[PDB]
RNA sequence: UGGGAGAGGUA
DNA sequence: TATTGAATAAAATTGGGTAAATTTGACACTATAATGGGTTCGCTCGTTGTGGT
């Protein structure tokens, strides 16, 4: 909607290739007045903003806030999950610290994470299929079989589950299942929910 | 430039370290006051689009 | 947009 | 009266391979005779290495 035009202007001065440039008004908007609404959209709406832009690498140090947010929330939310409400002190402010900071790695999971971008598709998730096109004549297209359409690993929610169980080694994974992994995808759906209240918080302000 | 009359003396510090004070009556009657015509220009040019 | 020369000037 | 660990089946992933498309880079266009190039200074002063009786 409104909010990946502030990812393009957070980029340095990059060079144009075109003829005559410099249109000279104030058409869409200029490129310090998006980061002085990015400013004043930030007293409500930082979550989003903070977890955008941890997710997208620009200004890489917001994933920090984004993951501190994300940790307020699971100490706000963490009283209807019965296995984290019967733990003590640091050791669930250290449990939440762990889950906190795997939903937002799977939150910022996208084709563009080193080492999760599909073998076959390169990403674009969307493969030629040469039997149709034998039989049509034009070129088609298909689903990646690999990749399954969505162009990148997932990540397993068990990579937590192997973090947390060098601090809980009596938690094993059917109770991991039953009254923990709500909490992570409880914090991923917070995670997108916050993004998309911010981008419209920035277009309430930039209207 | 123009005839001004002048008088040599320290006023307040308003003329301190070669500053000058000058009456309000040579900006009334318009004596220093200079023209500066400046050219903008505006080229069409055939773009490729 | 924005780089390099050359020339002159101000403190 | 629940809840939880062992077992489990289905689905997603992954490493490897593999036959078949497909892209890459290189070529290719032909006869009279013809046979060794145009740059650079009044532009001071200290240092340091390299070469020389
Ligand atoms: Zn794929």
């Amino acid at each position: 909607m409104r909010l990946e035009s502030v990812a393009k202007f957070h980029s340095p001065k990059s060079p144009m290739m075109s003829d005559s440039p410099r249109a000279t008004a104030s058409d869409s908007l200029s490129g310090t007045d998006v980061m002085a609404a990015m400013g004043m959209a930030q007293s409500q709406a930082g979550f989003g903003m903070a977890a955008f832009c941890g997710k997208h690498e620009l200004s890489q140090n917001d994933k920090q806030k984004a993951i501190n947010y994300l940790m307020q929330f699971a100490h706000k939310v963490s009283g209807k999950y019965r296995g984290v409400a019967k733990l003590e002190g640091n050791t669930k402010a250290k449990v939440l610290q762990v889950l906190a900071t795997f939903a937002y790695a799977d939150y910022c999971r996208s084709a563009a994470t080193p080492g999760a971008r599909c073998r076959d598709c390169h990403g674009t998730g969307r493969a030629v299929d040469i039997a149709k096109t034998e039989l049509w004549g034009r070129v088609v297209e298909k689903e990646c079989g690999r990749c399954k359409g969505v162009g990148y690993s997932r990540m397993p929610a068990s990579a937590a589950y192997r973090a947390v169980t060098m601090l809980i080694p009596n938690l094993t994974q059917p109770t991991w299942s039953r009254t923990v992994k709500p909490l992570y995808d409880a914090l991923v759906v917070q995670c997108h929910k916050e993004e998309s209240i911010a981008d419209n918080i920035l277009n309430a302000v930039t209207r | 430039g123009q005839n001004m009359r002048v008088a040599f003396m320290p006023w307040n510090g308003y003329n301190f370290e070669d500053s000058i004070l000058v009456s309000e009556r040579v900006v009334q009657e318009d004596r220093f006051t200079t023209i500066h015509i400046q050219e903008l220009a505006c080229v069409s040019r055939d773009t490729k689009l």
